[PDB]
DNA sequence: CAGTCCCTGTTCGGGCGCCG
DNA sequence: TGGTCGGCGCCCGAACAGGGACTG
């Protein structure tokens, strides 16, 4: 007997119809014991095929869960609600987070279930769950409650929320709490006992009003950059000052000052590329100069909340992939490295997996958005395995590129 | 209450702002107009349709087809213009049952339901829109107007309102009898169970009381007691399985329409029969006008139709699933982009069989298709069974290994054994990593003018080595191929080659051993006669070294 | 600094096969 | 006679997206 928040789409857009895809007998049976219990406790209900709406669902493991969760792919319905949790409900973002010594993720997903959905909405969560081998026709439901990955629940449950935090906030005013979707960010600059001891608290204030919590620990001040690197070389050949200029000239769209012009003039002849070349006084200052301004940042780039992030990865082989996050070309408000993450040297997948989400905490951690991936991948490829390495309850957006790398100018 | 209600309905909005279909009837003949008036006079005593005063505003044309291996005649009544106008539904039918997936069963009853459309509520506010004119032997007699109590066949919400709706009913009698398997397609329900027959029989019966209680009939003409089950067009076995035997057309002069069907038949047998090949046949249909044009069989299409009747000429079965044991997937390469392969358990004792055939990108390579393949195959195993085959493949570890490492993309196979069944899959060309020392070095560039469609393609050598070709017909990126290509022809068994052309380099660096391209084959000939080429890229224009020289060349 | 042209790759709707 | 509905599969061709290189 809850009061329920009207929620509508967009104007002239029609609610979400996307397949669902094949899942495995393991993710199945995981979703049908989850939406039995769901609709026993009427967070669910099943409907019919006269709603027209579909989105997709499957099931994850958290990193060490063990326990299945069950995870609604809602990125095109948040993408038809947008203007809702963006314009009038949505949350301020911490400025001060990414500079706390360490932040906890929780996940709150659970609370959402206790406040009802606007009925005229439910039509909306519509998810059907497959079965193996087509033995029966899909089973359809439909969402009574706040559902988790949806992005109006935060916000609709954010009047709720902070009621149950302001105490915690105000008995510890120095921690910074942040809310993105089912997550809950907790940065504290604690040592790091009393930082987990407060992260308990916190339960405990989520526990007193009914809420459970089944965390992701994180250290934004470790987080570093990745910057644009020249090679060191006692004797250099016509090869390597041919790639050192090819690299110079596309960093020159990002740094205006870099220059080739001594450097060129080492490569006047017609020359084969195993010839040592000696370089000149002139050119030694120009790369000097040069590898300066790399150091250095880039004019005028600076963060724009209402443009959108974008991620690009490359994919540098021996386990190591880079990235660049922006807004505008060249313009890049963060650029990075990840090593020897989970599955290096046997799986490709898994790695780009891997490195998608911590490039996403990370968006979410400095700007509270998530970037549109530009992944160097197969369509196909992506979408046969992705699922079975994803651990996060969020799903960020993304797109498919197949451009070879004529400079390795990120990594060296 | 003049007609009764029997199970839950289903509602059924119009689309906003719109109205009931209105349009005329069919001339039809009169040997046709007797079998409707008999039948829908019938339905008027079940209930399943009513009488409506010319109130109701509609019109809809109605035919009817002979159902097939039957005397009796199928009763559609077309609504196109219905279905335009009606909301969209939501499909609950994700896919087809494949035999492959089911596991053994003692005893396995395959039961249908009897006039399953019409025993299933049409929605009451929706009913008016059914309306439709009867006809008659002359044009004198008016014939009466008919609006459908029940879901009508040809509609476009009647497949999912049959499914959701059998599915419920089915529901509470599948949660008391846990260990039953019922395979529900549509109105046929396959159940297997391990009890014995007897015992089984009592769950049939007492299956078939409860789909009675909706008003379900199962008739005992289509009931199934005794194998071999037909099922899908499967014919189901205690212990195997197969596809009910395949017509292929005889024809001495083949037209396109003819193709099609073959072509489509052979993809439906290659299921089971391994090796249908479909290249040569398919080859006949791209970029053809008329389906009634005749079209001549090449050689190549005649020796392929030739080999894959002979495949259907010996009977082949597969088996059932044994969730106990692994499942496997072996692949083999057919050549020409062809691949087939099966899926097993037991060695040769086959759960089913494909092929994957598709052609993907402009330049590609048999490493590429091989990955094409086995995504396809994994998505197909998830969906039969729920979880990916073990894959025998026709390639080299350290082959694999050699190109996802290197590979600019993200690319994985999951868990496999190299089997050495030739033809091995493999590179056909390793790019060296680091220039050659006393290699030559060829600075290779092309232009080409947008108007004249003129242009050069040349190279220039630290050795002194020159040449400038002149062409006719190009492209600004043709000519940067054909650069590569002229060093690579004038070159030894080992080349330093630098381009400023990303286009082409793009190209090479994917190890590609095909293409659509003439050109690109024969740079790929030259590649794989060489025992070392590096590559190397420099930006136009810059004012370097070689490439300045042969970019004046092939300006001029 | 737009505007093309190449070239590639995706998507979508057509035909057929198969199942109700 | 020619004519309906939904599902899935294949192979096709056309229509569309978008990224570089070059033209004024
Ligand atoms: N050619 C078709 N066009 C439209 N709907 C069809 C067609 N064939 C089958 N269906 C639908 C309607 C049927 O009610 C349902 C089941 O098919 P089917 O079993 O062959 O007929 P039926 O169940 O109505 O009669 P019966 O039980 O005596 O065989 O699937
Ligand atoms: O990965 C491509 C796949 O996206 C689908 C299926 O889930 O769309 C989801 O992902 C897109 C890309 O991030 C979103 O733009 C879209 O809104 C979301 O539903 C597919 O239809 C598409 O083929
Ligand atoms: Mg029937
Ligand atoms: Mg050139």
């Amino acid at each position: 007997p809850i009061e329920t928040v009207p929620v509508k789409l967009k104007p002239g857009m029609d609610g979400p119809k996307v397949k669902q895809w094949p899942l495995t007998e393991e993710k199945i049976k995981a979703l049908v014991e989850i939406c039995t219990e769901m609709e026993k406790e009427g967070k669910i209900s099943k409907i019919g095929p006269e709603n027209p709406y579909n989105t997709p669902v499957f099931a994850i493991k958290k990193k060490d869960s063990t326990k299945w969760r069950k995870l609604v792919d809602f990125r095109e319905l948040n993408k038809r609600t947008q203007d809702f949790w963006e314009v009038q409900l949505g949350i301020p973002h911490p400025a001060g987070l990414k500079k706390k010594k360490s932040v906890t993720v929780l996940d709150v997903g659970d609370a959402y279930f206790s406040v009802p959905l606007d009925e005229d909405f439910r039509k909306y969560t519509a998810f059907t769950i497959p079965s193996i081998n087509n033995e029966t026709p899909g089973i359809r439901y439909q969402y009574n409650v706040l559902p988790q990955g949806w992005k109006g629940s935060p916000a609709i449950f954010q009047s709720s929320m902070t009621k149950i935090l302001e105490p915690f906030k105000k008995q510890n005013p120095d921690i910074v709490i942040y809310q993105y979707m089912d997550d809950l960010y907790v940065g504290s600059d604690l040592e790091i006992g009393q930082h987990r001891t407060k992260i308990e608290e916190l339960r405990q204030h989520l526990l007193r009003w009914g809420l459970t919590t089944p965390g992701y620990e994180l250290h934004p001040d470790k987080w570093t950059v990745q910057p644009i690197v020249l090679p060191e070389k006692d004797s250099w050949t016509v090869n390597d000052i041919q790639k050192l200029v090819g690299k110079l000239n596309w960093a020159s769209q990002i740094y205006p000052g870099i220059k080739v012009r001594q450097l060129s003039k080492l490569l006047r002849g017609t020359k084969a590329l195993t010839e040592v070349i000696p370089l000149t006084e002139e050119a030694e200052l120009e790369l000097a100069e040069n590898r300066e301004i790399l150091k250095e940042p880039v004019h005028g780039v600076y963060y724009d909340p209402s443009k959108d992030l974008i991620a690009e990865i490359q994919k540098q082989g021996q386990g190591q992939w880079t990235y660049q996050i922006y807004q505008e070309p060249f313009k890049n408000l963060k650029t990075g490295k990840y090593a020897r993450m989970r599955g290096a040297h046997t799986n490709d997948v898994k790695q780009l997996t891997e490195a998608v989400q911590k490039i996403t905490t990370e968006s979410i951690v400095i700007w509270g958005k998530t970037p549109k991936f530009k992944l160097p991948i197969q369509k196909e490829t992506w979408e046969t395995w992705w699922t079975e390495y994803w651990q996060a309850t969020w799903i960020p957006e993304w797109e498919f590129v197949n451009t070879p790398p004529l400079v390795k100018l990120w990594y060296q | 209450m003049v007609p009764i209600s029997p199970i839950e309905t289903v509602p059924v909005k119009l689309k906003p702002g719109m109205d009931g279909p209105k349009v005329k009837q069919w001339p039809l003949t009169e040997e046709k107009i007797k079998a409707l008036v008999e039948i829908c006079t019938e339905m008027e005593k079940e209930g399943k349709i009513s009488k409506i005063g010319p109130e109701n505003p509609y019109n809809t044309p109605v035919f009817v087809i002979k159902k097939k291996d039957s005397t009796k005649w199928r009763k559609l009544i077309d609504l196109r213009e219905l279905n335009k106008r009606t909301q969209d539904f939501w499909e609950v039918q994700l896919g087809i049952p494949h035999p492959a997936g089911l596991k053994k069963k003692k005893s396995v009853t395959v039961l249908d339901v009897g006039d399953a459309y019409y025993s299933v509520p049409l929605d009451e506010d929706f009913r008016k829109y059914t309306a439709f004119t009867i006809p008659s032997i002359n044009n004198e007699t008016p014939g009466i107007r008919y609006q459908y109590n029940v879901l009508p066949m040809g509609w476009k919400g009647s497949p999912a309102i049959f499914q959701s709706s059998m599915t419920k009913i089915l529901e509470p009698f599948k949660k008391q009898n846990p260990d039953i398997v019922i395979y529900q397609y549509m109105d046929d329900l396959y159940v297997g169970s391990d009890l014995e027959i007897g015992q089984h029989r009592t769950k049939i019966e007492e299956l078939r009381q409860h789909l009675l209680r909706w008003g379900l009939t199962t008739p005992d003409k289509k009931h199934q007691k005794e194998p071999p089950f037909l099922w899908m067009g499967y014919e189901l076995h205690p212990d195997k399985w197969t596809v009910q035997p395949i017509v292929l057309p005889e024809k001495d002069s083949w037209t396109v329409n003819d193709i099609c069907k073959l072509v489509g038949k052979l993809n439906w047998a290659s299921q089971i029969y391994p090796g249908i090949k479909v290249r040569q046949l398919s080859k006949l249909l791209r970029g053809t006008k008329a389906l009634t044009e005749v079209i001549p069989l090449t050689e190549e299409a005649e020796l392929e139709l030739a080999e894959n009747r002979e495949i259907l000429k010996e009977p082949v079965h597969g088996v059932y699933y044994d969730p106990s044991k692994d499942l496997i997937a072996e692949i083999q390469k057919q050549g020409q982009g062809q691949w087939t392969y099966q899926i097993y358990q037991e060695p040769f004792k086959n759960l089913k069989t494909g092929k994957y055939a598709r052609m993907r990108g402009a330049h590609t390579n048999d490493v590429k298709q091989l990955t094409e393949a086995v995504q396809k195959i994994t998505t197909e195993s998830i969906v039969i069974w729920g979880k990916t085959p073990k894959f025998k493949l026709p390639i080299q570890k350290e082959t694999w290994e050699t190109w996802w490492t290197e590979y600019w993309q993200a690319t994985w196979i999951p868990e496999w054994e190299f089997v050495n069944t030739p033809p091995l899959v493999k590179l056909w060309y390793q790019l060296e990593k680091e220039p050659i020392v006393g290699a030559e070095t060829f600075y290779v560039d092309g232009a080409a003018n947008r108007e004249t469609k003129l242009g050069k393609a040349g190279y220039v050598t630290n050795k002194g080595r020159q040449k400038v070709v002149p062409l006719t017909n190009t492209t600004n990126q043709k000519t940067e191929l054909q650069a590569i290509y002229l060093a690579l022809q004038d070159s030894g068994l080992e080349v330093n080659i630098v381009t400023n052309s990303q286009y082409a380099l793009g190209i090479i660096q994917a190890q590609p051993d095909k293409s659509e391209s003439e050109l690109v084959n024969q740079i790929i000939e030259q590649l794989i006669k060489k025992e070392k080429v590096y590559l190397a890229w420099v930006p136009a224009h810059k004012g370097i070294g070689g490439n300045e020289q042969v970019d004046k060349l092939v300006s001029a």
